[PDB]
């Protein structure tokens, strides 16, 4: 109630709901949006970007996206500092279990161990919370082509499309009023620059505000090909789609 | 319906029989001005010289004098001459004296203040008992402590317990505290006094005291009674802050009223109903059981109550029996008994813009919509985590 | 718009958006501009009718504004058409619901007056070619479902309620009544009424009474009759529709006057025998008194199970509850040519299974010993008296009374008043008997003539049982010539056997000694004797007591006290019906005393009984008349005078009572806060109607049964510790004791110790303390209350003994008569077949002050009690069945009904 | 309904 | 108040945060423990009324700790892992060093320990989870019911309920079930269990799972026609 209590994961408030979790939430969304939508025949990861100086170089920064394997990319949207451990620590990971198995990662391994960190942090250790969402975006053959979120609390939730950071209920309103079941993987694309201009403060979505990558199942002789492509790449693609 | 109607045809005989009987029974040509009359009236005019200023009886000794303190800075040791018993006053009445020299010429006053005719509001309550959608059970806790002595005191007397002092209200508004309050009032018929404790808060040289005493005195005067205190926070657990002259006042109004809810002895025959908006998160300053007795915490209205409340409104509706009402109630979750009222509400405000006098079959399921939205934002309960 | 070229039919749809306003010049400027195109207008006639049906499917003030502009100026003699006979007739039809429109649901007052009158012509005439009655039944069925019908088909309506209004509001009536213009009863109207009330049963509740009270006349209901003989397991189920009937028929009855109040009572009372419910019907055969009318009732109860079952039992405890016997002795004959058993449903008819269930309860309640009151002088009469009051019921006090020493220690006439008091020790049963006649054949004329008025008091357990009966004792003290003894024991017969019509009740009365033989006063008490026998029942209003009182009342009239015994009586005897009290009423006002016009005023409160509207109004220009004597001042002889005061104030109570118990619920809060306001402005209007005032407004409480028992009582016993007269503390204390240890703890604490206190006079003592310890019943012994069973407001018979002496000077004689308080009131118990005593469950709501309860439907609310009950008056009276547990039906389905449970238990 | 308006007004 | 502190024992004799545990139990979903005389019957409620979510992968609430062992929770999803996991390394572990398939009631003990042991260990929180162990013991076809609280300890009883709206459970429990005598058939088990989630889930089909657990090994889910099969069966009783 009014004395709050939160100095450590370990103190309880008396509501039973640690403040130190809730002020997580506050920063994941401070972030700009991030969109994973899940296709039959590839994946499609669209965010607007957190930068938006032209001096600084929006360019070469992919901020949002880096790949953690072969087959495994993930978008990232909170605390810049706190998100630098765990990006490096899933990449390693990853590389562990394939030494063991010679077998690439299964996507719902990946997420629950790094959710069990996070977990850590409020079981024991007065640590913070690294309060970090990651949509995590793999394939495996267990279950084809896998979305994951992960919320800072430590547990994961699948999805047929999730929105994270900023502004989730606007383009979450947007994507399930027009979602088209099957999906096409062409039509991500197009649905995805639709949901983006909308809630982005440009509304002609320029290109150096746009970090786009396709990884795609729809590649020759059914395989799993990632492909970042560059702001030179998004801008051909933007004039293709219009909104310029 | 039908049932006022029955009532109507009977009020309205009654009152203009009445009215007619009056001129008559009053006087008119009665007159009234034999011997017995004559006497009071001749001597009045004479001894009474006006305006006529006020005193109050401090002291009496014995030899038809008393010592009166009057307005001005300069008392005055004064005759009894005339009218009022010596026995009759007792120290501490308020007195009229008489203006050329100062006599104690009678009472009429009995420290007649404006205070106690603004405390009191017995005025007719707006709530008849059972009125309200109200649950059985919630009502069935005060009236338990309340009613349950004045209407058979054989099973209290019987037992030998002492009869109750005090309730304390609190929810959770939009329970219906206080219509709650006036559903009690109605039943026992009670002097039904009502003092709000911010009048109770002033910069002003120990007011606060001053008018907290009074209160006892009014209740015992017109008993039975229920005092509602009401924001009976106000004075104690609820502040005003002391950087605002408040480090003088607020602590001997606190003190003054505890000290008077104890007394030498609870009184056991003034009913107090004390709202406050919950006691839990706040300080404690109703100062524990026996003075307060049965405190009472309303539930928050589940899905059966909110049928009771509904029904009443559905009544008006027309187009609302084809609309199946269990529906509505149940994919709310469990909140206020205020939010079904404030959907009836919207509900035929709504109508009205879609252009249909009273809801249409649509405009119902419509309706819930508008609101739940609306009051989902206004109070956010804990994400499930 | 107007326009015509928007008589189209093109036109329909580009308009529609607006509002149509192609029926606007369409039967406007065609109807007027050629008599060709009124043949024409019939084609599209059918296109015209679908328009409303539309503008009925929105409802909104703006396209009801907006269609008409000149469709409310044309009707049929506008346009000057009438043609060809049939077809500005069939346009009648659609201009019809138009005006309805405009009337109400935008609203505006001015066209609700002006177009009332217009209207209610156009349905009159075209319902007598029943074409009005199609019109009508397309919105009424609603077969389309739609917001417009809703408020439409109540139009209709409305405008009828206004019709029948025309013949109340004047004798003019009819036509001449031009509010509508359209007359109550013809060929063409009456068809429209009966039509819309079947079809509205089903559709509400409340426009059926709306029509009947208005209209003021059995001519409503016979309509209606008929209507819901129809209605009745159809349309809607047996139990429902029997809801319907109760509801309805106490809306219209208190208006209405005297010769057609007991109209709706008759109609009533056969739809409820028609209906398989006969539990309402037993009531209504005990308000008219018709004996034809209880054997009916009776017998249709018997007649469908040809065993004993729930059927005979039902029936004879209806019967058994009204303790008036009228009925008692009317049931059996039918049960007992029967013969599956002889003794047990007699019993049960008659008033021994009442005894029996009394002797269960009060091992419960305690058999107490228990004595009140002080001793030496005045209070040593007084101890022995209170004994018996407190000893109320059937209580064992057998070994207190078995000292000969307490009864022969009082003294003079109060030895009298002793030996009463020991038969209120054993009142409502025959044992006990045996302690008395001892006294009857020892000592003093006084304890002989004690003795008979007790074992009166004691004897009225029976009356149709038939073992040990009243007349075998008491036929050998009326040959007796001693007044005094001779007195108790005439009186005593009519207490035994109470209300019942029996051979033996009336050839022992058959001779009266009510005479100027005896100048005595105690001769009286022949024709009150008479009195008792005659309530509970219509009367004959029996002849030979006018003559005797007016005999008597000529010939001496310097003693008041005499002759307003007499008075009182004939009053008395008089109770349960009003119209042949209207008859009789004149014999008494051809002759012409001061000392008659006491006697007018008291038989007149009976007599205008039947109505609100007369009686209420009369006995209110009788009470102004002394105030305006008096203040014309300002600005044998004796005895006359006297009476006629006291009477005139007696009189005016009198009369609210008779009202608010005939009349419903709402009357009885009403009356009340009259009376409350009443007190101050008789007191301010004189010291005469002050002091008098308070001894008839504790018998006003008590009477009307108030609902309220809180507030009231309690603010006038306080306010008149100081006020003179301790007598209102009798009266008042009565109603006080209804609900027992409630009222009467207060009661009990603040007089009784006061009393005692501030004493300085003995004879107000024993006022203050016997009314104090009265008031009170030792842990909930025994209430007397005024219900006689189901009536709750019900004619008194053995409780008259209050109306009789609150109006006479208090007096040592007084004390004797004052012992009888016979009424006691059943617990309730759920009975089957095999009389198995205590309730299982049963709902009680105690929390009653509610003057918007009147239909008689209880508050089903309740708190649920496992324990047997007394009924508590206005505190405890709504009853529910609840035995739901077992799994059950109500045989017996209570409406707040004093009597015992039945169910079918499965 | 409406003639029964006009009974509250007056009471 | 005394919420900052585990080694403080507190005058009270109650830690707060002992009692903020169990508001966060309540706040978890519904699950529920019947027993017959040859099976357990779990009835639990998983929410699915979130848009845009793939059901396939997303985790069923009850998860398999051993190939006999079951286990359903009520309580943050998060803190809820940990024990998973803890419990099924032990699985593995007792029959690495005992050879002895698990026992159950080794494993109800094993799981509460952890909950006690970081109720005494400062700087480590007390879980706000309740669970729910059922198992089969070794060599033994009797079903065996386990909850475990946050209070650090463990108990048995005939059949109990957890999670949010589990007093109107309760009273379902004492009437229609008995301690004295289970329902002897399976199937009369399943139906009352049925019935009970349906007071709370108020009509779902893939809201209500059921996962029925037999001895020796035998695990299965009950089929998403079957589970609605006994609502409609009911539903007409209702309305009765
Ligand atoms: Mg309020």
């Amino acid at each position: 109630g009014s004395r709050r209590y939160d100095s450590r994961t370990t103190i309880f408030s008396p509501e039973g709901r640690l403040y130190q979790v809730e002020y997580a939430l506050e920063s994941i969304s401070h972030a700009g949006t991030a969109i994973g939508i899940m296709a039959s025949d590839g994946i499609v990861l669209a965010a607007e970007r957190k930068v938006t100086s032209t001096l600084l170089e929006q360019d070469t920064s992919t901020e949002k996206l880096y790949k953690l394997n072969d087959k495994i990319a993930v978008a990232v949207a909170g605390l810049t500092a706190d998100a630098e451990i765990l990006i490096n620590t899933a990449r390693i990971h990853a590389q562990n279990y394939l030494k063991t198995y010679n077998e690439d990662i299964p996507v719902e391994i990946l997420v629950r161990r790094l959710s069990d960190i996070k977990q850590g942090y409020t079981q024991h250790g007065g640590l913070r919370p690294f309060g970090v969402s990651f949509i995590y975006a793999g394939y495996d053959d267990r279950y084809g082509y896998q979305l994951y979120t992960s919320n800072p609390s430590g547990n994961y939730t699948g999805w047929k499309a999730i929105s994270v950071g900023a502004n989730t209920s606007a383009a979450q309103t947007l994507l399930q009023m027009d979602y088209k079941d099957d999906m096409k993987v062409d039509d991500a694309i197009e649905l995805a620059l639709k949901t983006l201009s909308k809630t982005t403060d440009s509304s002609a979505l320029t290109y150096d505000r746009l970090e786009f990558a396709t990884i795609r199942k729809g590649a020759n002789d059914g395989e799993v090909y990632q492909k970042i492509f560059k702001p030179q790449e998004i801008k051909d693609i933007l004039v293709k789609t219009g909104i310029t | 319906t039908r049932c006022k109607l029955k009532l109507l045809r009977m009020e309205r005989i009654k009152d203009h029989l009445l009215l007619e009987e009056e001129f008559v029974s009053n006087s008119e040509i009665l007159k009234p001005f034999e011997k017995k009359q004559e006497e009071e009236k001749k001597q009045l005019e004479e001894i009474r010289g006006n305006p006529l200023s006020i005193g109050t009886l401090e002291e009496i000794i014995d030899d038809d004098h008393a010592i009166v303190t009057s307005p001005t800075m300069p008392d005055y040791y004064v005759s009894i001459l005339s009218f009022v018993d010596k026995e009759l006053l007792e120290p501490g009445c308020s007195v009229l004296l008489h203006h050329k020299t100062m006599s104690i010429v009678g009472v009429l006053q009995d420290d007649a203040d404006p205070m106690v005719s603004v405390m009191k509001m017995d005025k007719s309550p707006t709530e008849s008992y059972s009125d309200i959608g109200g649950l059985e059970s919630q009502i069935q806790e005060i009236k338990e402590s309340v009613e349950l002595p004045l209407t058979h005191p054989e099973l209290y007397e019987e037992m030998g317990i002492k009869p109750p002092k005090g309730v304390i209200l609190y929810g959770a508004p939009g329970t219906g505290k206080t219509l709650l309050a006036k559903a009690v009032a109605n039943q026992t018929s009670a002097t039904f006094l009502r003092i709000v404790g911010s009048e109770l808060i002033q910069k002003y040289l120990g007011d606060g005291p001053r008018l907290c005493r009074q209160i006892f005195k009014v209740a015992g005067e017109n008993a039975p009674s229920i005092v509602f205190i009401d924001e009976i926070d106000a004075i104690g657990t609820k502040r005003y802050d002391s950087n605002s002259g408040g480090e003088r006042e607020i602590q001997r109004t606190m003190l003054e009223l505890l000290n008077q809810l104890d007394g030498f002895d609870d009184r056991g025959d003034v009913k107090v109903i004390m709202a406050t908006n919950k006691i839990e998160t706040l300080d404690p300053a109703l100062i524990r059981p026996g003075r307060i007795d049965r405190k009472i915490l309303f539930e928050n209205p589940d899905l059966s109550t909110k049928k009771k409340i509904l029904g009443i409104h559905t009544s008006k509706m027309n187009l609302s029996e084809d609309v199946n009402l269990e529906t509505l109630v149940t994919t709310k979750d469990d909140l206020s008994g205020a939010d079904i009222q404030a959907m009836c509400t919207e509900a035929g405000l709504l109508a009205l813009r879609e252009r249909r006098m009273q809801v249409t079959a649509e405009d119902f399921k419509q309706a819930k919509e508008r609101v739940m939205k609306n009051k989902v934002e206004e109070n956010l309960e804990g994400l499930y985590l | 718009m107007v326009d015509e070229s928007d008589k189209k039919q093109q036109t329909i749809d580009e308009q529609s958006q607006i509002s149509p306003e192609k029926q606007t010049p369409n039967k406007k400027d065609k109807k007027k501009e050629e008599e060709e195109q009124l043949s024409e207008e019939d084609a599209k006639l059918k296109t015209d009718l679908e328009l409303l049906v539309e503008r009925l499917k929105e409802d909104d003030s703006s396209l009801y504004e907006a269609s008409l502009n000149a469709l409310k100026e044309s009707i049929k003699n506008s346009t000057s058409s009438m043609t060809a006979v049939p077809k500005p007739l069939k346009f009648l039809r659609p201009t019809y619901p138009d005006l309805c429109s405009i009337y109400d649901k935008w609203t505006d007052p001015n066209l609700k007056s002006s177009l009332a009158d217009v209207l209610s012509i156009l349905a009159m005439t075209y319902s007598e070619n029943g074409k009005h009655d199609s019109l009508r039944y397309r919105l009424l069925s609603d077969v389309s479902d739609f917001e417009g019908w809703g408020h439409e088909y109540i139009r209709h309506l409305a405008l009828e309620i206004g019709e029948v209004y025309n013949d109340q509001v004047e004798k003019d009536a009819e036509d001449e009544t031009s509010s509508d213009g359209s007359k109550s009863d013809g060929s063409a109207a009456t068809s429209g009424f009966e039509f819309s009330k079947e079809d509205t049963l089903r559709l509400c509740l409340d426009i059926v009474p709306y029509f009947l009270k208005h209209n003021g006349e059995e001519d409503a209901v016979d309509l209606l009759l008929e209507i819901e003989s129809i209605d009745k397991l159809p349309q809607f189920v047996d139990e429902n529709t029997f809801q319907r009937v109760c509801q309805y028929m106490v809306a219209c009855v208190p208006l209405l006057p005297p010769p057609e109040d007991v109209a709706f009572l008759k109609t009533a009372y056969s739809i409820y025998l028609s209906q398989n419910e006969l539990t309402d019907a037993i009531a209504l055969a005990v308000r008219l008194g018709e004996e034809d009318m209880i054997r009916s009732v009776f017998d249709a109860t018997s007649d469908p199970v040809m065993h004993k079952q729930l059927a005979y039992i039902l029936a004879a405890q209806k019967t058994s509850f009204e303790y008036e016997g009228v009925q008692d002795i009317i049931g059996n004959g039918k049960l007992s040519e029967h013969f599956l058993y002889l003794a047990k449903e007699l019993n049960l008819t008659g008033p021994k299974v009442p005894e029996d269930i009394y002797k269960s309860h009060l091992d419960n309640s305690k058999s107490v010993f228990s004595s009140a009151g002080l001793d030496s002088a005045q209070q040593n009469l007084a101890s022995s008296f209170v004994n018996g009051f407190l000893n109320l019921g059937y209580c064992n006090d057998k070994l207190i009374v078995d000292n000969d020493n307490w009864v022969y220690k009082t003294k003079g006439d109060g030895m009298t008043s002793a030996v009463a008091s020991i038969g209120s020790i054993y009142q409502w049963n025959l044992d006990g008997l045996q302690q008395l006649d001892k006294y009857l054949y020892v000592d003093e004329p006084e304890v002989k003539a004690g003795a008979l008025l007790g074992i009166g008091i004691s004897a009225s357990g029976v009356h149709d049982g038939e073992v040990e009966p009243a007349l075998l004792l008491l036929q050998d003290y009326v040959t007796n010539p001693d007044t005094k003894i001779s007195s108790a024991a005439i009186l005593g017969l009519g207490i035994a056997f109470a209300g019942s019509k029996n051979d033996e009740v009336l050839g022992l009365l058959l001779p009266i000694a009510a005479s100027t033989d005896l100048p005595i006063e105690t001769a009286a008490m022949a024709s009150l004797a008479l009195a008792h026998v005659f309530v509970g029942t219509c009367n004959g209003d029996i002849t030979t007591s006018i003559m005797d009182n007016f005999l008597e009342r000529t010939a001496i009239e310097l003693k008041t006290d005499w002759v307003r015994f007499l008075a009182l009586a004939l009053g008395i005897l008089y109770m349960g019906q009003g119209e042949q009290v209207d008859d009789v009423l004149e014999t008494i006002s051809a002759i012409e005393h001061p000392m008659t016009s006491a006697i007018e005023v008291l038989v007149g409160s009976c007599a205008y009984t039947g109505t609100g509207d007369v009686l209420l109004i009369q006995d209110l220009l009788h009470r102004l008349t002394p105030k305006n004597v008096k203040g014309e001042e300002d600005a044998e002889i004796k005895s006359e005078e006297k009476k006629g005061k006291s009477s005139d104030k007696d009189a005016t109570t009198d009369g609210k009572n008779d009202d608010e118990e005939e009349e419903k619920e709402a009357g009885i809060v009403d009356e009340l806060a009259y009376a409350v306001l009443g007190i101050a402005l008789i007191a301010l209007g004189e010291d005469i109607g002050k002091e008098m005032s308070l001894r008839h407004f504790g018998h006003l409480m008590h009477y009307g049964n108030e609902h309220i028992r809180r507030m009231v009582p309690l603010a006038m016993g306080i306010v008149s510790v100081s006020d003179p007269q301790m007598k209102v503390f009798d009266t008042l204390t009565r109603f006080s004791h209804d609900a027992d240890l409630e009222v009467s703890m207060n009661s009990i604490f603040a007089m009784g110790l006061c009393g005692a206190g501030t004493n300085n006079a003995r004879l107000a003592q024993l006022l203050r303390q016997l009314a104090s310890y009265y008031s009170r019943e030792q842990d909930a012994l025994f209430i007397t209350r005024l219900a006689q069973g189901l009536l709750h407001l019900g004619k008194g018979t053995m409780t008259m003994d209050v109306f009789n002496d609150a109006h006479v000077l208090n007096k040592v004689t007084l004390a004797s008569i004052l012992t009888t308080a016979v009424g006691l009131v059943s617990p309730s118990f759920m009975l089957k077949h095999h009389q198995l005593f205590y309730m299982l469950n049963a709902g009680i709501r105690p929390k009653f002050i509610l003057a918007l309860n009147d239909e008689g439907e209880p508050i089903k609310v309740n708190v649920r009690v496992g324990q047997a009950v007394e009924t508590v008056g206005q505190a405890g009276r709504p009853k529910k069945i609840t035995g739901w547990i077992t799994q059950s039906t109500p045989v017996l389905l209570n409406h707040g009904e004093r009597a015992e449970l039945e169910t079918d238990e499965y | 309904a409406a003639p029964y308006a006009a009974k509250l007004k007056q009471t | 108040g005394y919420d900052r502190a585990l080694s403080i024992f507190s005058p009270d004799g109650h830690i707060f945060q002992v009692e903020y545990a169990l508001e966060a139990v309540k706040r978890g979903t519904c699950a529920v423990g019947v027993k017959g005389k040859n099976c357990v019957v779990l009835g639990c409620e998983r929410r699915s009324t979130l848009k845009l979510q793939d059901t396939r992968i997303t985790p069923s609430k009850v998860s398999k700790i051993d190939s006999h062992v079951v286990l359903s929770f009520s309580g943050l999803n998060a803190d809820s892992r940990i024990l998973i996991e803890k419990a099924r390394v032990e699985a593995q572990s007792h029959r690495l060093t005992l050879e002895d398939p698990v026992t159950v009631e080794y494993l109800t003990r094993y799981v509460a320990g952890v909950q006690q042991r970081y109720t005494q260990s400062g700087g480590v929180r007390p879980f706000g989870v309740s669970t729910l162990i059922a198992g089969f013991d070794p060599r033994d076809d009797e079903p065996k019911l386990y909850q475990t609280e946050p209070s650090g300890i463990y108990s048995s009883w005939s059949a109990q309920t957890i999670g949010r709206n589990s007093k109107t459970v309760r009273e379902f429990l004492e009437k229609n079930y008995d301690r004295k005598e289970p329902p002897a058939t399976v199937e009369e088990c399943v139906k009352l269990t049925v019935r009970s989630l349906l007071e709370v889930v108020q009509t779902g089909a893939k809201n209500i799972e059921i996962t029925v657990v037999k001895p020796d090994s035998d695990i299965v889910a009950l089929s998403s026609e079957e589970i609605n099969q006994y609502v409609t069966q009911i539903e007409q009783e209702k309305q009765e």
